[PDB]
């Protein structure tokens, strides 16, 4: 309950970033049509 | 590099890393029922043990031995503190400029330069200790240039 | 370009990984290829000419504490590999461990249906079933995905690189081999026997039931006519890869002159200094068949097509005897000794 | 450098002069950008292996955050802080770009894994790159620290709280890759350094630019008194 | 007097170490002497400033001075020594000089290394002598890079993970500190605000006292290990070179206590008086938790790290339980631990590097080849056992006396907490002697070959003796470190309002 | 954070040398457990000017305060628990003592040599009499 709990937490706070970065880094990825699509979605939703 | 492997895991709290006290291959033969009487006196033993450092050699000894009997007497026939803290001040400087002006030895330098082909001698002794700023032998760029004869 | 292999398992399922490493160093020339394996497996990489330096992280436990986890990732990532090709049949949890290593091309094996079939989206070239039975077929997917897949590189670049071609450093070849040999009888004219008992000899990770050991009575019956005749006249090397100081006192292959040694997976040199070898399906088979080293393999039956593909190694030198009953501990030991007496 | 400078010069004027009334409806809007700009521009920056792309993420994807971090919180008591931070950022960015151009030309690679051992071959360039990188990190004695500081101290002094905390947190986060490349500089494991820094004939213009741009990344952070006294006279 | 001492005492090390750079002379030799001479000069100037330019009889600030630095957010060179600071300043000078000496046979770089040592020296003294809150923060974070470099260049097998965890963790912890800075800096900045002396009269409103208190307490619990915030210590201690670790676990930890004493108990009383009992409870449970997890470790470096963790509960319990002696016994405790922990890490790092075995199970009988290490190790183990005579006893005793005679308690927890605290004396030897017995006692193989096995030479032995003698000198007559008359004004504010 | 229940020792501007924040254990209301601690505390301030009478009397004003606060509080707790008759003269005694203490503290705060002893003579003469009227 020291290595398995609080060490687990103090690593998962620095480990979840290592996963989230590469996870959100592998959406889109080129294909300029996708760039423009994701650029239009935000413009459209921001109109609210 | 072979590094043979390991074996039937030992007690986590192995009482004392030792041979278990069955084959303790002598009781009282390892620590007590052992001594005789040989030699060597006292004083020729002391003044043969303070010299396995060559701790100072010359003047660097006089300023190091006559200092404590001048900074223990100082706390008597009292003299102002300013005098006492420039005395110790000028010591730490004089003793330093004599140390750093002593010759150099092979163990002083880098590891990658410690292990030469025993040409380290004429690369360091009488080669380093005979110049001031020459850097003709500036081989601290390690890729094994070795730039010497 | 840098490459990292994450091969899993012990020795017998790791010694067969040399073809993949050679195919890597052949397809992409001048590539630094490192490897991470288990403690018992890393011992094999002390005889090779391709890998830069090995490591040890994964016996692939369940818990392993989340500081030895990060630091492992913290040493894979901070050297910037390019294609971290893997084994150990990643599902959906072990795939993340490859994925967080920010390389370019993640290729590995996956579970067909069991253990959360999964295989994830964040991978590339996931393939065939898990338990990895056959030998020298082995990673059979890998010796096809790394073959001419891309470009004007010639037609499939030397399909399955020559079989195991392990090398021996002359330092280890001389000093330790000599010291252990001459501890007891030694002429470089003896015969190695490997399968004895069961602690961690090679265990092959795949044979399952047979080849783990023989009852040491068949070994005595074989050995009594091995040195019989001026053929070797040296060989009594029961070669126990065990705690055999727990076994040497019971060598009913009478302890008169039956020698014995303790070894890590370094015994390749000891094979190379023998005059042959006779063993069951184990690392000794592949090691002896790698060099010329005329071997005699005795496993259960018909598993040859799984564990021994090069039936003719050099001159059909390495010969195999099966067991009609199927269980290894029953064989025409008479015909076995007949075959052995020639070498 | 100049695209960001010109865009941030046009934005404040195009949003403050003709948009008196809509403050409460764009002050929020820009905030939604900033809170994202200093997050998505950092996470990815961790996973990078190329130098130019990592610089794109960190020095632009993020650092275009705390500049804005006062445009929302501005009663004309903050614009001085934007001017000062821009003056710091120009130098602390051109230094590292000069170092990168020089090393890339001298070797022929961009990926991070080739900067190993560069401290031993040529220590001056490694030092003048580490200085600018640490400054970008925002460490006390350097300039980026005082930049971010005076950007927060005027911006916490304007009420809004859930933007300064995120800024400090993402700065702490940004420390990571800076220290990563720094660690990759200082090393001596001869059998690790690739045969790129190994053949580096070490050695005008680029040297001059790099050396006069890097000391401006250490001195003004401590000499910001006249810069501050100058930047307060802005009414636009 | 107006001849500035503290300014010199802060700008001497880093300046006179900046000359190591741009000095092509040798590989390793001359730099060692050029650094030890500067260290000795600095220590002598420190003791000269303390002896004939200090009073011990007035609770104001001494040797103060200030200037104008940035002037926009009022932040000056304000600098001044006081009662609480003096002990830690002297201890820092002493132990850092001796650490720089212990770092003698380093030839890997030996030019960046000694310069970084001097930088850490100057930063520690700058913090311990600060008088302006923002300048206190600057000195706090100035050392963060040198320590990271010392970790990542020299020390341990897995240096990298430890170093990066340490730097990220400390930098993150300092965020709440900067939050508190921004909080109480803008609170009426026309009234000086950023002059740590003129903040004694600040009357903040409710629900803001608590936020600033917590913003400082989180950063302190980060620096000074408190139970839920201690996970970083074993990695950044079990992987650091003993030269670094001496000053690291002997000074850098105590900054988290000095700051908590100086800016929390002196500035935010009604934010600290309504939060003392939970501090006491946390320290009481820490004293036993750290030891109960120390006994479990298996490499003696981490065991020593946890033993250092444990003694940081006495400091906590002394900060709470608001008395003169409870606060005062804490200072004696930080001194008597900056001695013992530093020396124990030096001994651990010196025994190792001779045996190259880290796991406490394979350590044979090292008493046969090297006696003197065994002696000086058992002695300091006894010291860490709170054994009487040595200075590890009187500190804990005064801590007990401060808790017992506390006014903010009525006999219900004043006894149960004392009980749970005294369990530490039953618990600590169980894990100290368990190491002393596995690693030293017993007869290993016939380790007769006098190679890779040599008793401590003159330098290490003198270091051990010169750190040991103060322990005895303080534990026999502990009024060399009770030269504190600020507590008679430090605990003057709190002592009557409600509750 | 502690009050007095017989306000006659407080002279004009009711205060004294006292240093609040000193823990005095409960002894019970009785004219036997206060006339005893008052004695065994007033015994110390006799032994005060034995060694620390001269030789840098900068701790004397750090111990007189302490071992006189005990007297100041216990003497009130005592003078409460007494019959009406013995209260006037005991109070008169109290007045002369707790004024000589203020005088001694104010004189020693000046770091003198002979004034300290000359003043201590009077508090000794009176304080040797306190150990008898009990």
């Amino acid at each position: 309950f020291d290595k398995g709990v609080i060490d687990g937490i103090t690593n998962g706070v620095g480990l979840a970033s290592f996963c989230i970065g590469e996870e959100i880094k592998y959406v889109g990825g080129g294909r300029i049509s996708s760039y423009l699509f994701f650029f239009l979605c935000y413009v459209s939703v921001f109109l609210f | 590099e072979p590094d043979l492997q390991e074996d039937p895991i030992d007690k986590w709290r192995t009482n004392g890393v030792s041979p278990e006290d069955f084959v303790y291959g002598v009781y009282d033969g390892h620590h007590t029922y052992d001594e005789g009487q040989e030699k060597k006196g006292f004083w020729e033993d002391v003044s043969e043990w303070y010299q396995e450092a060559e701790p100072p050699q010359g003047f660097q000894a006089l300023i190091s031995w006559s200092f404590p009997p001048a900074v223990i007497l100082g706390m008597a026939f009292d003299v102002p503190g300013e005098y006492l803290y420039i005395g110790a001040a000028i010591f730490i400087v004089v003793f330093c400029i004599i140390e750093m002006d002593k010759p150099d030895k092979p163990h002083n330098f880098e590891p990658e330069i410690y292990m030469m082909e025993r040409s380290k001698r004429d690369k360091l002794i009488a080669d380093y200790n005979s110049m001031d700023i020459w850097d003709f032998n500036e081989k601290y760029g390690e890729l094994w240039d070795f730039t010497v004869n | 370009r840098r490459v990292c292999c994450v091969v899993s398992g012990g020795v017998y399922e790791n010694v067969l990984f040399f073809p993949v490493v050679q195919m890597l160093k052949d397809r992409y020339p001048g590539v630094l290829v490192d490897v991470v394996a288990s403690a018992r497996g890393k011992q094999v990489y002390e005889m090779c000419k391709n890998v830069r330096y090995a490591n040890v992280y994964d016996p692939d436990d369940e818990w392993p504490e989340p500081a030895e986890y990060t630091h492992q990732l913290g040493v894979m990532k901070n050297r910037y590999y390019d294609m971290v090709l893997s084994t150990k049949l990643a599902g959906t949890g072990h795939a993340l461990f490859l994925f967080m290593s920010s390389a370019r091309e993640k290729v590995g094996y996956v579970y067909p249906n069991v253990n959360g079939a999964g295989a994830g989206l964040f991978l590339t070239e996931m393939f065939k079933p898990a338990t990895t039975n056959l030998a020298d077929g082995g990673y059979n997917m890998y010796q096809d995905m790394l073959e001419w897949l891309g470009r004007p590189a010639k037609g499939v670049p030397q399909q399955p690189i020559p079989p195991l071609r392990v090398s021996i450093s002359k330092k280890l070849r001389a000093v330790v081999e000599d010291k252990y040999n001459r501890a007891g009888v030694e002429k470089g004219k003896y015969v190695v026997i490997h399968g004895i008992e069961s602690d961690s000899v090679a265990n092959m990770k795949s044979r399952g039931d047979d080849d783990c050991l023989l009852p040491l009575e068949l070994w005595a019956e074989i050995a009594k006519e091995i040195s019989s005749g001026g053929n070797g006249l040296r060989p009594l090397f029961v070669m126990p890869h065990e705690r055999h100081r727990e076994e040497i006192e019971e060598i009913v292959g009478e302890e008169t002159a039956y020698l014995f040694i303790t070894t890590p997976g370094q015994l390749t040199c000891l094979i190379n200094d023998s005059a042959g070898v006779v063993a069951t399906n184990t690392a000794a088979v592949q090691l002896a068949n790698a060099r010329d080293k005329p071997c005699v393999a005795l496993f259960s039956s018909k598993e040859k097509a799984r564990l021994f593909l090069p039936y003719v190694e050099e001159r059909k030198s390495c010969t195999v005897v099966a067991s009609a009953t199927g269980k290894l501990a029953g064989i025409d030991i008479e015909a076995v000794k007949k075959a052995v007496k020639d070498l | 450098v100049t695209s960001k400078v010109a865009a941030s010069a046009s934005a404040t004027r195009i949003l403050d002069i003709p948009f008196y009334f809509s403050s409460n409806e764009w002050h929020l809007l820009l905030e939604i950008l900033a809170i994202l700009s200093m997050i998505l521009g950092n996470l990815l920056a961790i996973t990078q292996t190329s130098m130019k792309r990592m610089l794109a993420y960190s020095s632009i994807g993020q650092i275009g955050y705390v500049i804005i971090g006062i445009i929302v919180g501005d009663s004309n008591d903050g614009y001085a802080s934007m001017i000062t931070y821009m003056l710091f950022y120009i130098s602390m960015n051109l230094g590292t770009f000069a170092c990168i151009v020089l090393f890339g030309l001298r070797t022929g690679t961009d990926n991070i894994r080739d900067y190993a051992g560069l401290y031993m071959k040529d220590p001056f360039l490694a030092l003048s790159l580490a200085l600018c990188l640490l400054s970008l990190g925002g460490l006390p004695p350097l300039a980026g620290f005082f930049g971010k500081l005076y950007l927060f101290w005027c911006g916490w002094q304007a009420g809004l709280y859930f933007l300064v905390s995120i800024g400090l947190l993402t700065s702490v986060l940004s420390i990571y890759y800076y220290l990563k490349i720094i660690k990759l500089l200082m090393t001596g494991r001869n059998q690790e350094i690739t045969p790129y820094v190994r053949n580096y004939r070490r050695s005008n213009s680029i040297e001059l630019s790099m050396t006069v741009c890097v000391i401006a990344s250490t001195i003004p952070g401590i000499s910001m008194n006249p810069i501050l006294a100058i930047a307060q006279d802005t009414l636009f | 007097s107006y001849f500035p001492w503290l300014t010199i005492l802060v700008v001497l090390p880093i300046f006179a170490g900046s000359l190591i750079f741009f000095l092509p002379h040798k590989g390793n030799k001359i730099v060692r002497w050029y650094t030890i001479s500067i260290c000795l000069l600095e220590f002598l100037l420190m003791t000269y400033a303390f002896c004939y330019h200090f009073q011990l009889e007035d609770p104001l600030i001494q040797l103060k001075e200030d200037y104008k630095w940035i002037d926009v957010f009022d932040f000056h060179w304000r600098l001044g020594i006081d009662g609480l600071s003096l002990g830690s300043i002297l201890l820092t000078g002493f132990i850092t000089t001796l650490a720089t000496l212990a770092a003698w046979p380093i030839t890997r770089n030996s030019r960046l290394f000694y310069f970084l040592m001097l930088a850490m020296y100057s930063g520690q003294i700058g913090l311990f002598s600060s008088r302006d809150l923002l300048l206190f923060f600057i000195m706090w974070e100035l050392e963060l890079i040198p320590v990271y470099l010392l970790l990542s260049m020299w020390g341990g097998k897995r240096r990298l993970y430890s170093a990066t965890k340490f730097i990220l963790y400390t930098a993150g912890g300092s965020i709440f500190f900067l939050i508190g800075v921004l909080g109480m800096g803008l609170y009426g900045s026309n009234e000086p605000g950023l002059d740590l002396e003129r903040l004694i009269n600040q009357s903040y409103p409710a629900t803001l006292e608590i936020l600033l208190y917590f913003g400082f307490l989180i950063a302190y619990a980060v620096k000074l290990p408190i139970i839920p915030l201690h996970t970083w210590l074993p990695d950044t201690h079990g992987e650091a070179h003993y030269s670094t670790c001496m000053l690291l676990a002997g000074i850098l930890l105590k900054m988290g206590a000095y700051g908590l004493i100086r800016i929390n108990m002196e500035l935010l009383p009604h934010a600290h008086y309504l939060f003392s009992p939970w501090l006491v409870i946390i320290g009481a449970i820490q004293i036993i938790y750290a030891a109960s997890t120390s006994l479990g470790q298996r490499n003696f470096k981490k065991r020593i790290a946890y033993s250092s963790v444990s003694h940081m509960g006495f400091i906590i319990i002394g900060i709470g339980s608001i008395t003169n002696i409870g606060l005062n016994g804490a200072i004696l405790q930080i001194l008597s631990h900056g001695f013992i922990g530093a020396t124990l890490f030096f001994l651990a790092g010196t025994a190792s590097d001779r045996m190259r075995l880290v796991y406490l199970e394979e350590l044979g009988g090292i008493s046969i080849p090297m006696p003197k290490i065994f002696t000086m190790f058992s002695s300091f183990s006894m010291a860490s056992l709170a054994l009487p005579g040595m200075s590890g006893f009187v500190a804990e005793l005064v801590v007990f006396f401060g808790l017992i005679t506390s006014p903010k308690f009525l006999l219900m927890p004043k006894a149960l907490i004392t009980f749970v605290m005294a369990i530490g004396m039953i618990l600590t030897p169980i894990y100290l002697l368990s190491m002393l017995r596995q690693m030293f006692y017993g007869y290993k193989l016939f380790n007769v070959p006098n190679a890779n096995f040599v008793d401590s030479g003159p330098r290490e032995l003198f270091i051990l003796i010169c750190i040991f003698l103060p322990v005895i000198g303080i534990g026999i007559y502990p009024d060399f470190v009770l030269s504190l008359s600020v507590d008679r004004v430090e605990a003057l504010l709190s002592n009557y309002y409600p509750k | 954070k502690i009050r007095n229940k017989e306000i006659n020792n407080g002279e004009t501007g009711t205060r004294s040398f006292v240093k609040n924040g000193i823990y005095m254990a409960d002894i019970g209301p009785s004219f036997a457990a206060h006339a005893y601690r008052v004695r065994s505390s007033a015994f110390d301030l006799l032994a005060l000017e034995d060694l620390l009478g001269k030789e840098a009397s900068n701790y004397v004003n750090k111990y007189l305060r302490l071992k006189a606060t005990f007297i100041y509080y216990d003497f009130d707790k005592l003078i409460t628990a007494a019959d009406p008759d013995a209260k006037p003269p005991l109070l008169d005694l109290a007045n002369r003592l707790f004024d000589s203490f203020e005088k001694l503290q104010a004189a020693v705060t000046t770091k003198d040599d002979t004034d300290i002893g000359s003043c201590y003579a009077d508090t000794k003469l009176i304080l040797q009499e306190v150990m008898t009227r009990m």
